[PDB]
RNA sequence: UCCAAACUAAUUU
RNA sequence: GAAUCAGGGUUCGAUUCCGGAGAGGGAGCCUGAGAAACGGCUACCACAUCCAAGGAAGGCAGCAGGCGCGCAAAUUACCCACUCCCGACCCGGGGAGGUAGUGACGAAAAAUAACAAUACAGGACCUGUAAUUGGAAUGAGUCCACUUUAAAUCCUUUAACGAGGAUCCAUUGGAGGGCAAGUCUGGUGCCAGCAGCCGCGGUAAUUCCAGCUCCAAUAGCGUAUAUUAAAGUUGCUGCAGUUAAAAAGCUCGUAGUUGGAUCUUUUUACUUUGAAAAAAUUAGAGUGUUCAAAGCAGGCCCGCCUGGAUACCGCAGCUAGGAAUAAUGGAAUAGGACCGCGUGAGGCCAUGAUUAAGAGGGACGGCCGGGGGCAUUCGUAUUGCGCCGCUAGAGGUGAAAUUCUUGGACCGGCGCAAGACGGACCAGAGCGAAAGCAUUUGCCAAGAAUGUUUUCAUUAAUCAAGAACGAAAGUCGGAGGUUCGAAGACGAUCAGAUACCGUCGUAGUUCCGACCAUAAACGAUGCCGACCGGCGAUGCGGCGGCGUUAUUGACCCGCCGGGCAGCUUCCGGGAAACCAAAGUCUUUGGGUUCCGGGGGGAGUAUGGUUGCAAAGCUGAAACUUAAAGGAAUUGACGGAAGGGCACCACCAGGAGUGGAGCCUGCGGCU
């Protein structure tokens, strides 16, 4: 039986996106499959951001970002327990995870 | 496409009719559909209808009285003589007590119980009940 | 829907109720009649007169202020074209096509859409031999039909 | 047996019966 | 849908005819291909000669052996096999025995736990193997 | 993200 | 015509009536009004009969009969008396026909007990039960006679006999469930066996073999096979096709099928009626064959009266009414009706062209789009290479090793080269018939939607045959080869590992030109059309509206139309999951195309066809099997995820046991 309205993606209009690969296992995954998950970590982590900054040459200089753009397959992202599974209403709701 | 303007009608009366509207839109208008409601508002199933003239195929609006449980058309036209009418009788209408089959025959289009005084057949255009 | 193409768009004119011609058109059949005789001798197709009396004249129907249409103006005076107007655009437009296919011959979309085409011209070559407008020996040849339009 | 291969098997054997009979 | 337009009779008329080939009864009725396979060849009944008394395993949870004969038949040469119904019926018969054998229950499907067999012995010698059993008659 | 295969013919609820 | 049958149907019709055909196979003929005759000739083939071997004669698919074939079918009987036929005929002849025999093909009728008293049981004076008793009634059978009939026989009639265990004896199938009827008794012990189907039987068998009881239908009843209903499991009425079997990859397209509105409120189709239609059969009228199946008879006191009906008989053809529906036809180069008048000159017609589809084609307008083709430009990256710098490791994994490195790997810097690829932006957003489509710019042709008081005037919808397109892989030519990488070679892992993981690496991946025609080519959902709830968005076009902002755009608030979607709903539907379509379906009919019929065998075999090949298309059967399957529910389990817990679990430990000798328990041996 169909589990999900959408098949697991969101392709709707069109009949064939491109592919990107998983940035964890390289598998051939649609582009609107996969599981986007946009990463701004800092690169300093903030365990040592009070070394970095008594050690600057600087008084006030902002430490920069890392804009990583990760892609996932549905095993990976499984896996990495990026996402779970939900109970079967739980699945019809689209609200990203709050901050 | 629309081949078939009596078929659309009906349909539209039977769906409004069942959705408890008052009133429903037809849209164009032919002589026999105007001939086929006054059956149905002789023997009262619908109130008074209005015919639009648009210097086209019109609309008609017509007033429901929420009488109607089913008006349906008979596509193709059979065409139907005296001997077979009560078999035709037993499969589209729900008892022997009401319920009127339209036929068109050559003095006009009538429902079943007037054409068996009159001793004719016809072509049959739809039933309603 | 669309003949050929999956379109179900509505967007057509829709005329007005009343029939009878406006009390500020100060302009007589004849005149309209004259006026549709010197546009025709520019090589205007009975489309776009109607549209230049509309736009300029206030002429919004012709066959209400003459009672005819603008073809049967035309017929009447011998300056009607040997095709029909729809059926020469038709073909006009397969030149085109098949002109452009001879250099891009990869283009496999325009051979589509060239078959589109075509399958319009006997579909409507069918109805005006039947109506008697096209004599009935009347073929559409590709390799000679470039010399008919333009 | 995935039936995608028990196609495959029968791709084999028609390939085999093939030239059985062309060398008769 | 289907079409109902009143000129149709023969769309509809040779759909039809098509279409009855694609069941079972109707098929097997009408090729003639297993009219040619069963060894009665149209017929109810056939009489025979018995070859071979022989032994059946019955299909499993059964575990029984039944008891048939090894025939062939007098009016085609078809070797068949049928099966012996009743109780120790099996000691009536001998070989070289003329048998009449009739159908087995579904009308040329196998029945019950005997594999591959779908025939019974009637008359044994002329005489019925119910009055056998019975009692009624002796060979 | 180390390997991890198999399971009376001996039957009765 | 027959069987079945609600309405439709399905199957059968060798078979007594009508018509045809043939007389072992074919062929040729004579005679005659009529024959290509066969109870007529003539051949040849096949077969077969007598024979003194020289010759001669043959045609039972006529009645009987026999052989053979087989599951499968009657007496070498009597008669022209009836029915009729033929002849020269009131007289003769008829294996036509009639009558008997054989006849459980079948159909109709109908015995195998009834009563009374007791013995008893009951019920609110009535009834039941009895191997108790009682004489009353009859046929079966035997049997004179009549009758019957050609002579008989049978039935009908009537004497004579003819019943108590009224022995003058009712069988055939069953008893777990379907499905009416036993948890009785004895035997057997997964044996013998039953059982259509599910099943039963391995030592208390409700199922076998028997006895007892009981049930069913009864002079009938099982069994096999064809077939009809059941079967709305062939679906015209009436089926399905999202996931159960199934909608073709997509579009074009000829046949075919189907086609908008419009007018009095010529050819057809249709409808009604009339004829003409073989009886039998069917329906059905009348009628006490003793009833009934039947039959066409009969009935009423010299005779009389009276029946031997009517209907039905698809379609086609014929006939007269009807003129709605549905086709079709008349006047547009007037070559037109109508009147007059000399091939002319005229009048005259209100002179003659429906509408402009919330059908369609075409023009036009400003747009819009990862649509298409050609060219162009760019971007880092990767790989290689040079040169420089410093170095001893680099790489790779779960861990490793193959591999690469003092000859300088990797890392850094600058530079070059080549070939791919177009990130982020990029969305439940767009475009395209689908496959598919993303750097910049130019060129070429296309197209939807919107706008429109333009144009044509039904030009349309769906479509066998046919046609164009059709990812990937694959094929054949050229070119190119950076990355990746089937096959291949190694390194590991492993019981094995010709796999997963690593290191290399062919074909291929790239382009140009041909092929190939399939995909989970999926929304697993044909297309065209109509109607049927809301709501918030989105994309394009149009229109309107406070105000912001820039020098017609950008925002804002709505409205309209096409589009991709979402949420929500007891519209309704559905086996449900779910769907605003999968709704408007037993209240069953908008048009039309393709296609399914339990699972397997099998998309196999063969044949045809297409292709260079690989393969595509078309496509069985034998045989086999009682389920296979879909949706949902509860458990169980998961080398699934969340929570939580336990020294019969771990951690931190302690004491140990496992080693020794002995004690004692179990296996084994004996
Ligand atoms: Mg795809
Ligand atoms: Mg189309
Ligand atoms: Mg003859
Ligand atoms: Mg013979
Ligand atoms: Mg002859
Ligand atoms: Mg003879
Ligand atoms: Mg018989
Ligand atoms: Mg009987
Ligand atoms: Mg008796
Ligand atoms: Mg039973
Ligand atoms: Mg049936
Ligand atoms: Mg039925
Ligand atoms: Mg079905
Ligand atoms: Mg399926
Ligand atoms: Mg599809
Ligand atoms: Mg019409
Ligand atoms: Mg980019
Ligand atoms: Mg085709
Ligand atoms: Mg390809
Ligand atoms: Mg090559
Ligand atoms: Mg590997
Ligand atoms: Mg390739
Ligand atoms: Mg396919
Ligand atoms: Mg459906
Ligand atoms: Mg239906
Ligand atoms: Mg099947
Ligand atoms: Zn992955």
């Amino acid at each position: 039986t169909k589990k999900r309205r959408n098949n697991g993606r969101a392709k709707k209009g069109r009949g064939h996106v491109q592919p990107i690969r998983c940035t964890n296992c390289a598998r051939c995954v649609p582009k609107d499959k996969a599981i986007k998950k946009f990463v701004i970590r800092n690169i300093v982590e903030a365990a040592a951001v009070r070394d970095i900054s008594e050690a600057s040459v600087f008084d006030a200089y902002v430490l920069p970002k890392l804009y990583v753009k990760l892609h996932y397959c549905v095993s990976c992202a499984i896996h990495s327990k990026v996402v779970r599974n939900r109970s079967r209403e739980a699945r019809k709701d689209r609200t990203p995870p709050p901050r | 496409v629309r081949m078939n303007v009596l078929a659309d009608a009906l349909k539209s009366i039977n769906n409004a009719e069942k959705r408890g509207k008052r009133q429903v839109l037809i849209r164009p208008c032919s002589k026999v559909i105007v001939r086929f409601l006054t059956v149905m508002m002789k023997h009262g199933y619908i109130g008074e209808f209005e015919i639009i003239d648009d210097h086209r195929a019109g609309k008609i609006v017509v007033n429901l009285t929420g009488r109607l449980n089913k008006c349906g058309v008979i596509s193709p036209r059979f065409d139907v003589q005296l001997k077979d009418l009560e078999k035709w009788q037993n499969n589209l209408l729900p008892s022997r007590q009401f319920g009127f089959i339209v036929l068109t025959t050559s003095a006009g289009i009538m429902d079943h119980e007037e054409a068996r005084r009159k001793h004719t057949g016809g072509k049959i255009l739809g039933f309603f009940f | 829907g669309r003949m050929h193409a999956p379109g179900k768009g509505l967007s057509q004119s829709a005329l007005p109720y009343r029939r009878s011609v406006p009390t500020w058109l100060k302009l007589t059949s004849d005149d309209v009649k004259e006026q549709i005789y010197k546009l025709a001798k520019k090589g205007l197709t009975p489309s776009q007169i109607g549209v230049i009396l509309r736009d300029s004249h206030g002429v919004a129907q012709v066959r209400f202020v003459t009672g005819n249409k603008i073809l049967r103006i035309l017929k009447s005076k011998g300056l009607a074209p040997d095709l029909p107007e729809d059926l020469y655009h038709l073909i006009k437009k397969a030149v085109a096509v098949r002109k452009h296919l001879e250099r891009n011959r990869k283009d496999k979309d325009a051979k589509f859409r060239l078959i589109l085409i075509e399958s319009r011209i006997h579909r409507l070559a069918r109805y005006y031999k039947t109506k008697r407008v096209l004599p009935p020996n009347w073929k559409y040849e590709s390799s000679t039909a470039s010399a008919l339009v333009a | 047996m995935r039936a995608k291969w028990r196609k495959k098997r029968m791709r084999r054997l028609k390939r085999k019966r093939r030239k059985m009979r062309q060398r008769s | 849908g289907k079409c109902r337009g009143l000129r149709t009779a023969r769309k509809l008329r040779s759909h039809r005819r098509d279409q009855k080939w694609h069941d079972k009864q109707y098929k097997k009725a009408h090729l003639g291909t297993a009219l040619k396979a069963n060894p009665f060849g149209g017929a109810s009944h056939a009489k025979g000669i018995v070859l071979e008394k022989v032994g059946v395993e019955a299909k499993q949870p059964n575990s029984a052996i039944r008891k048939c004969v090894r025939v062939q038949l007098i009016k085609n040469g078809k070797k068949i096999t049928a099966f012996v119904p009743n109780d120790g019926c099996l000691n009536f018969i001998e070989e070289n025995d003329e048998v009449l054998v009739a159908g087995f229950g579904r009308k040329g499907h196998a029945v019950g736990d005997i594999p591959g067999v779908r025939f019974k012995v009637v008359k044994v010698a002329n005489v019925s193997l119910l009055a056998l059993y019975k009692g009624k008659k002796e060979r």
